């Protein structure tokens, strides 16, 4: 039932001060920070607002705000790597169905769920901006035309 | 070592905002000074903030991030006001279909960076920013990387090249959120807040970032920049028409042959981007519609309008999403009312449930489980979704959507049953 309190690792939170420190004002580096975060967790942890907020200097309620606008930033699931799918036109007549169907092969998981083993999440985005190159998809930054099944295997296989 | 990125095809007959960006790889700032890069900011920081301002004026540059406002008039609404002054590079595109702003970001993140330095003296601004889309990390590194290299070389910093001139470039990163590319969002976001709107008037040119006077300009306007000085304001414009000057980049996706970013003057017609450049269409297919990004709809009678700012142009950001025969119009305006579903910012209530229901009706009605009130709610929804709307994203969420109903009523008479 207990559990420790929240405290950001020390390479983490040299990162979180770099770009706090970065803009004239702290409170800009708000979405940085939380870009950091989810990155280095694979999530954003509730207990990571507080601190963030000393560090921004901003109320807590502010930072709690951002992040709930962002849905982006995840406070409900836990993912290594975050396969962000584009859903939109014109990637949904160059086969998004077919990369949807070949991840649900391949991961055994449909958009919006993540592996049991936790490592993988489909997430439906809109236009990545790569729509000469559709269908498009994003595995955390590194970004891919969907080929084939097999194509698509290797790629994921990178990631471990 | 940057993350991946697709290789997005490029070509130009003006050889000007694509001369490296034609190739996919990252010309660094070595590459770009062997091009002739940095001499018009050295030229530019030679003349007058005011004289800047007036060739950018002369040369007849209207903004490339769809509204297509003259971008000198909008530098003198700033100057007008006192300073200091904030100057935002606009980098957020996330429109469907529009992938222009990359390949610049990408590959020739000096050309951007020279006009963000010009632009910023023109109005007196000694901070400046660029507000890049999440979703383009590679471009967030390269521009960081950029910065880096001009300012070992004095092209940022305290007292670029003598001039007494200070300038820095901060890059902020978006976060999944479309509506952050209306300048007003974008500023809040730059303050560390929700990419909330604000009422307009007043422009950022009055009151911006900090509440003081700001430009908000998009990637592609300001990589104009450069060539204006270099050129002169009276060259740079005998490039295209008489009316619209300078060359354009179109972003060609859908079901044509080469897909990809085509620099071309804005005379060239519409049915020339999709025929003579990207190639006509996949299986020669005949063209059934053009959307404009999520913005308008072309049917095939209007394919020889040209790709310029006037009346009866195609405007907006020069996007091309080409659909064929085959391809079902109502599943697309489904995709259409998908997006502005994701994207309304929700502050006005018409644009919140309008934008909601929009895309849960349709979705209905493309599963023929609509009913008939379903209908009528949907033409009533898609009618009013503008009312107390405090920005673009309002005023337009229905509009393309409305053209595919009043260009393809026989279509959707099938979805009726
Ligand atoms: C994209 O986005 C577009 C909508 O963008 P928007 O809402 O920013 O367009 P808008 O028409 O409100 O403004 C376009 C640009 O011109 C500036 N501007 C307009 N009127 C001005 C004035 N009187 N004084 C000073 N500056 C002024 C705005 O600040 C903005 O930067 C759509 O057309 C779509 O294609
Ligand atoms: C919902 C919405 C989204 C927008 N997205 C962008 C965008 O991604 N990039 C951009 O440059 N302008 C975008 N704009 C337009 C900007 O508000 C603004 O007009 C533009 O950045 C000014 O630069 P320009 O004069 O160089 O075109 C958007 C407008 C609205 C209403
Ligand atoms: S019109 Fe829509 S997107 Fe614009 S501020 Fe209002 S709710 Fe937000
Ligand atoms: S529609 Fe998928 S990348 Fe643009
Ligand atoms: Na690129």
């Amino acid at each position: 039932m207990f559990k420790t309190e929240f405290e950001f690792p020390e390479e983490l939170k040299t990162k979180l001060q770099e770009h706090i420190n970065y803009f004239p004002k702290k409170r800009q580096a708000i979405l940085l920070c939380l870009h950091e975060i989810q990155n280095y967790y694979g999530y954003i942890p509730p207990e990571s607002l507080k601190p963030l907020a000393d560090m921004l200097e901003l109320p807590l309620n502010h930072v709690e705000g951002v992040v709930a606008f962002y849905d982006m930033f995840d406070r409900e699931d836990k993912a290594k790597y975050r396969i962000r799918v584009c859903v939109s036109i014109p990637c949904h007549l160059m086969g998004t169905n077919k990369l949807l169907k070949a991840l649900e092969n391949i991961l055994g998981i449909k958009p919006g769920e993540v592996t049991p083993d936790g490592k993988f999440k489909i997430v439906p985005v809109q236009c990545l901006g790569a729509c000469s190159e559709a269908p498009m998809f994003m595995v955390n930054d590194d970004e891919y035309k969907f080929e084939s099944e097999v194509q698509l295997n290797e790629i994921l296989s990178r990631y471990t | 070592s940057y993350p991946a990125i697709p290789r997005i095809y490029a070509e130009t007959t003006l050889n000007m905002l694509l001369k490296r960006a034609k190739k996919p790889r990252v010309h660094s700032i070595d590459e770009y000074l062997k091009d002739g890069g940095y001499q018009a900011l050295e030229k530019a920081l030679n003349m007058s903030p005011e004289e800047i301002i007036d060739w950018v004026d002369k040369s007849t540059l209207r903004g490339r991030g769809g509204a297509g406002f003259p971008t000198g008039k909008k530098w003198k609404f700033a100057v007008q006001n006192p300073g200091p002054r904030y100057f935002i590079c606009n980098a957020d595109e996330s429109e469907p279909g529009t992938f222009k702003d990359r390949i610049i970001i990408e590959r020739d993140p000096h050309l951007l960076i020279e006009g963000i330095i010009i632009s910023s003296y023109a109005i007196g601004a000694n901070e400046a920013y660029i507000y890049i889309r999440g979703e383009y990390p590679a471009g967030y590194y390269i521009l960081r990387d950029a910065i880096e290299e001009a300012k070992k070389k004095g092209f940022l910093g305290k007292n670029i090249l003598g001039s007494g001139f200070d300038l820095e470039i901060y890059v902020a990163r978006g976060a999944g959120a479309y509506i952050c590319g209306e300048e007003t969002a974008l500023i809040e976001s730059l303050e560390g807040k929700r990419g909330h709107p604000r009422l307009k008037p007043p422009y950022p040119v009055q009151k911006g970032l900090w509440g003081k006077p700001t430009v908000v300009n998009n990637v592609e306007t300001i990589a104009n920049v450069p060539f204006i000085i270099s050129m002169g304001w009276e060259e740079y414009r005998y490039i295209g028409p008489s009316d619209y000057a300078g060359p354009k980049l179109f972003p060609v996706s859908g079901k044509v042959k080469k897909p990809g970013v085509y620099e071309l003057p804005m005379n060239t017609t519409l049915r020339e981007v999709i025929f003579k450049y990207a190639g006509g269409t996949l299986g020669n297919k005949k063209v059934k519609a053009v959307f404009s990004g999520a913005l308008d709809c072309f049917s095939s009678e209007e394919l020889d309008i040209p790709m310029d700012y006037s009346p009866l142009g195609f405007g907006g950001t020069g996007t091309v999403i080409v659909l064929t025969e085959e391809d079902d119009i109502v599943e697309a305006a489904l995709k259409i009312a998908e997006f502005y579903e994701h994207e309304t910012c929700g502050q006005c209530t018409p644009c919140r449930v309008g934008c909601y229901e929009q895309a849960n009706l349709l979705e209905k009605i493309y599963k023929g489980e609509a009913t008939e009130q379903d209908w009528e709610g949907f033409d009533f929804v898609n009618r009013n979704i503008q009312p107390t709307s405090i920005c673009g994203l309002g005023a337009v969420a229905g509009r393309l959507i409305r053209q595919t109903l009043e260009k393809f009523p026989e279509e959707w008479e099938k979805y009726r049953k």
